[PDB]
This record gives C-alpha cells, structure tokens and sequence, in this order.
C-alpha cells in the first residue's frame, strides 16, 4: 500500500538527505511529505501532484507515478533538518490518507577542526557529586551505550554556538560509583589517539 | 488549530482512559493515530463526518465517539503497558488539498501502580577548567535523573531569559535499567557559552526541568511525598576563578 526506507539515515552535513515511498495504487493523485521534530507533531512540509520535480527553499519533492514512487530530497543539508520524515497518500476519495512508517533522519555536524577531549565536571551544589564530558569529537565518532548496570552514558548530541558559527559534538557519562573514573566509561565506547585527556583537578 | 486534551497522561492499567480531539474549524474529517519506535503512526479510527467512525488499522482496546462534529474522543477501556504510547489526532476535508492538520499530540504512559511514579532530581554541573583553558569555551551540565514517567521538559535560562543558541539536550531520555519495563529515565543537557561569559559572576545559568505526573484527583497513600506536576531546577553562577 505505502512504504517507505526504513532508517534512520545519517547523513553528512552539506550532503542531500534523501528519503523514498513506494504506493500500491496505481490512480494514487495525491502525495504528501511531513516533517515532525522529536516529541512534536508532523508538520505539512511539501504536497505534490504531478509527475517530476517540486522545489520549497532546501527542498525538492520529486514524483514518479509510472514507477509509482515517490521522493523527498533535502538540499545542502543541516542538523537543524534532523527529525522524522513521513509521506502520506490518499487512498480514498473522502481524504482518508495513508502514511508510510517515518523515517528519522539525522545530519551530522561537519567539524573541520576536532578536538576531542574528556572533561570531568563537578556540581555547582556540591563538590563530591561530577558527570564525565567527551565532547568535540568529528562525527565519524560513534558513542556505545553503557555495558555496565551501574554506569550511564548518553548518545552524542549536537550544539551549536550561533554567533561563533561553532558546532560540537558530545556524550555525557555519570555513575554512583565511589571508583568510578572517566576513562571508564569513555573507552567502550571508544576515543580516538588523539583524544586530550586531562587529569581531574 | 486542532487540540487535544492532555499532553501528558499516566494512568493505571484497567483505567478507562479518555483522549479528545477537538477542531473548531468545521472539518467533516477526523482521525486518530499512535505512534510507536519502529512501527510509525498507525490508524486506530477514523470519521468522516459527525455520527460516523470506521475502524483503523489498529482498533483493537479503543472505541470512539463523534456525537459532535468537533471533538473526536478516543477512548481506553481498560488501559494495559502496551497501550503506552504517542497519541496523535488530526483533522481534514475536501478543499483544494485534503491535507491532515495534526494535534499536538498525547504522550500516554500504563503502568501497574502509580507508585513507580518519581519525579527527576536535577543537578547542574559547573564548565571544567581544562576546558576553558584548553577551547575558551565553557560546557554546563544539566542532569535530571530518577524520574518516572518519561514525562519532561527542559529548559536553560540565562539571566531570566530562556535561550536555545548553544544549547542541546539529548532527544530521547534513556532507562536507568533497559530490561526493566519500570525503569525509570535520566536525561542531559549542555549548554555551552565563551569562556568570558562563563567567568562574570553576575551571569545566571538554570536548569529548569518541567516534569508531569500526577494530578491532585488522584489518591496517593504512601510515605514520600506525592509525585505531582512539578518544576525541579538547579543553578549555576558564573565563577571568575
């Protein structure tokens, strides 16, 4: 009926992210791409009725009704247009539509100078009490989950400091253990030879 | 536009639980879908006019009622754990599109006793000086943990404005114990400033973490201190040294 790619998709900062959707029927007229950011709602962001190409800003809906597929491409992508992409098509003459299953699609940061590094930071309130920071680290990084019942670790996420026009990467890692260092917890989820290291003063 | 009762439920499992969807824009269509890692949105019931439902894809545990041609009610019978989702409703009719204009969605959440609701502790965490040293940037920490449900908003605030420029907080929350179907979450943020911003102490930092969990009509007999709809923040001021 409708299917789409299954995902998540990374994609490389600059590069087009591009998603597919395959219906069944062959007098389908109307076809629908919605954009929803994590624990929002999908939002409208393209419809399109006819065969070829339709261009909003960075994207670019294209139609394929003899292949019966149909196509959204984002341009020059950014993090910002990371989310979960839907398309939707109708399947009766009422308005009832059909959606395929979401695709999230994630754009990674491009960081041209990496500086990757673990840092160990402690409460505000109270001295005794730190989280471990890896942060800085190119995109091709990836950040394992934690093995051990007792140590957490989060996936990476992406900031970006606007008015430097500065992106970075990060994971942040605690325990409740009284052992329990940094470098437990970052080198399963591996750092590269050139990670800086630190000493906790 | 389109509106939904509640943006965060948890209930019990066997509570009747009700979802409305209500539009005032007069559309004859109205649907109702959750939405589930893995499986997407799928269809639970539809309407196509005021005293009309079709079952979905899904409709098996609801039922609905469209006695007005505005609010569009989904309703739980007895609610079970797999009925924990993402609900979302949204409306249409025949215009020049046939587009469908979501709510804004409602994040259930079934357990077995309410008594594994917990609301987060929440700690901030000051930049480390190899870090400004090493960047000239300065990276806060917010961590909220030990709360259940998954139910929370947070939000940074400096000098009592909130901001988003520099800030990013981890899409999904993760289970302090991923086998368990009672796990309860943590969540983290950062915040990252320039390194001269970070050293005026006169700039403020919080960490403010919106948790929803239960409301005053629900009984709570228990030792701790009712796990209510509640702020927790923690705060950071800036340090010269």
């Amino acid at each position: 009926e409708v299917e789409q790619n299954s995902g998540p998709l990374s994609v490389p900062e600059g590069a087009i992210a591009s998603l597919n959707c395959t219906y069944s029927d062959r007098g389908s007229q109307s076809f629908f791409w919605y954009r929803q950011y994590s624990g929002k709602s999908p939002e409208l962001i393209m419809s399109i009725y006819s065969n070829g190409d339709k261009e909003d800003g960075r994207f670019t809906a294209q139609l394929n009704k003899a292949s019966q597929y149909v196509s959204l491409l984002i341009r020059d992508a950014q993090p910002s247009d990371s989310a979960t992409y839907l398309c939707a098509v109708t399947t009766d003459s009422w308005g009832k539509l059909q959606f395929g299953a979401g695709t999230q699609v994630v754009v990674t940061p491009d960081i041209q100078n990496p500086d990757p590094a673990v840092y160990q930071l402690r409460d505000s309130k109270s001295s005794d009490k730190s989280v471990c920071l890896f942060t800085d680290f190119d995109s091709q990084t990836n950040v394992s989950q934690s093995k051990d019942s007792d140590v957490y670790i989060t996936d990476k996420c992406v900031l970006d400091m606007r008015s430097m026009d500065f992106k970075s990467n990060s994971a942040v890692a605690w325990s409740n253990k009284s052992d329990f260092a940094c470098a437990n917890a970052f080198n399963n989820s591996i750092i590269p030879e050139d990670t800086f290291f630190p000493s906790p003063e | 536009k389109v509106t939904q009762s509640s943006r965060y439920l948890v209930k019990r499992t066997g509570e009747k639980v009700f979802l409305e969807c209500v539009q005032d824009m007069d559309h004859e269509n109205m649907f109702w879908y959750r939405q589930d890692p893995g499986l997407g949105l799928r269809l639970i019931y539809f309407s196509y006019d005021v005293k009309m439902k079709e079952k979905g894809d899904i409709p098996e545990g609801y039922s609905v009622s469209r006695e007005k041609k505005e609010r569009f009610s989904l309703i739980l019978a007895s609610a079970s754990t797999d009925q924990t989702s993402m609900y979302l409703c949204a409306s249409s009719f025949l215009g020049t599109g046939v587009e469908q204009y979501f709510g804004p969605g409602t994040r259930l959440t079934v357990v077995e006793d309410l008594n594994k609701v917990f609301p987060p502790e929440v700690a901030l965490f000051e930049p480390s000086e190899a870090e400004i040293s090493h960047t000239q940037k300065a990276t806060l920490v917010c961590l909220a943990t030990g709360f259940y449900p998954d139910h929370v908003e947070l939000s940074w605030w400096v000098n009592g404005k909130e901001v988003h420029s520099g800030v990013c907080t981890d899409p999904q929350p993760l289970k302090e114990q991923p086998a368990l179907n009672d796990s309860r979450y943590a969540l983290s943020s950062r915040l990252r400033v320039s390194a001269t911003f970070w050293q005026d102490p006169r700039n403020h930092f919080r960490c403010q973490v919106q948790f929803y969990g239960l409301s005053e009509a629900d009984e709570w007999t228990q030792a701790r201190a009712k796990p209510v709809t509640q702020i927790v923040s923690a705060e950071a001021w800036g340090r010269a040294d």
